[PDB]
């Protein structure tokens, strides 16, 4: 009985641990999406811009904005943070205890996310401009969509193990 | 009755409330916004595409 | 626009359902675990 | 807020539960504490 | 149930009704006025031209 | 005339969610007050 009643205290604190994970993986993903967003806004007005119609003093306003989108993105990539930690400050990995045993452990992957990490870091329209614009923020989309992708597995996985754990808990 | 210091049939219902709570709050969830991935806790290559 | 439309959208149909489903269970799971909470005082009573 | 709103929850689910658990143990022992004062009492057939 | 304190599906109702609202005074905006373009946050080099 | 409107802005959404949250509370905390001074009570039995 008292083995019993450790197992289901210490099948508790994992459970805890694991609403802890799932809470740090969807802060994650909200970041990054709305990162992306502002990688579709670049992709949109950098279609506009590789137009031969405007003028060169269009593309200094054009550069200017486009700037000031990707020092948006370095800024909220650095920025984000959960309870002191900044998760896309440096590329690792966080493991979430929950198993009750020791060593059972769930890992958590992060990458570091910055300006410079998706390409370009420094791209210019007016000139030499990047030779290829608009496949290179194309692969850079592909990256944060591959993110989103695990971080959503993972969140999946976070989730069946808590339920798993109160079933078994109640069993026990 | 046999069980006094337990009520293991309460943990029984509260569980099955439980598990009807994921669905209660992810069909609220996507009914209040227009988009079904809604930040996609759902599939995932369909939200890359 | 039109192949977009298929992947993502509420579709409020079964949506609605859904909700109405998942509030009944939680309603009836709350209403049971009442008469579960109510049904030890027996033991009190079998002492006197 | 979602993510605070785990660490700090009452949670009545499972609170009721135990509050309801405790009356009740608590009731069967005053009942069995009376019965229990009620034990002594055979000595006094036995002094007289 | 569960939900006590911070009623989250409802907030995220309300956080979803906020993001609604933008592109809904966003559009008004656009429908009153002839102008598309409308004190170009949207498209400076445009508005511009 | 905007600017001064962000400054002092109702926005119900929030607000009828907090009041209907406070009413909740009040209603929950009458009720365990209820308990609150029943719980005492057993001691009168306690007494003989």
């Amino acid at each position: 009985a008292n083995r019993f009643t450790s197992n289901i205290k210490g099948l508790t604190q994992a459970a805890r641990n694991a609403n802890d994970g799932i809470s740090v993986a969807q802060t994650t993903e909200g970041a990054l999406s709305e990162i992306n967003n502002n990688l579709q806004r670049i992709r949109e007005l950098t279609v506009q811009a590789s137009t031969g119609t405007n003028s060169d003093s269009d593309l200094d306003s054009i550069q200017d904005e486009i700037k000031s989108r990707l020092d948006e993105i370095d800024r909220v990539s650095g920025q984000t943070q959960f309870n002191g930690v900044n998760v896309l400050a440096k590329d690792g990995s966080m493991k979430i205890q929950v198993g009750a045993n020791d060593g059972q452990t769930i890992t958590i992957d992060l990458k570091k996310i910055d300006s410079d990490t998706l390409g370009l870091n420094g791209f210019n329209v007016n000139g030499e401009s990047t030779s290829d614009p608009l496949a290179a923020l194309d692969d850079a989309i592909s990256q944060i969509d591959k993110f989103r992708s695990s971080l959503g597995a993972v969140q999946n996985r976070l989730d069946s193990a808590v339920t798993n754990l109160n079933n078994t808990t109640t069993n026990l | 009755a046999q069980v006094i210091n337990t009520n293991s049939l309460s943990l029984i219902t509260q569980n099955n409330i439980n598990k009807n709570q994921s669905a209660l709050s992810s069909s609220i969830e996507r009914l209040s916004s227009g988009l079904r991935i809604n930040s996609a806790k759902d599939d995932a290559a369909g939200q890359a595409i | 626009s039109e192949a977009q439309s298929r992947i993502q959208d509420a579709d409020y149909a079964t949506e609605v359902s859904n909700m109405s489903k998942a509030q009944i269970i939680q309603q009836a799971g709350n209403s049971v675990l009442a008469k579960a909470n109510q049904v030890p005082q027996q033991v009190l009573s079998l002492l006197q």
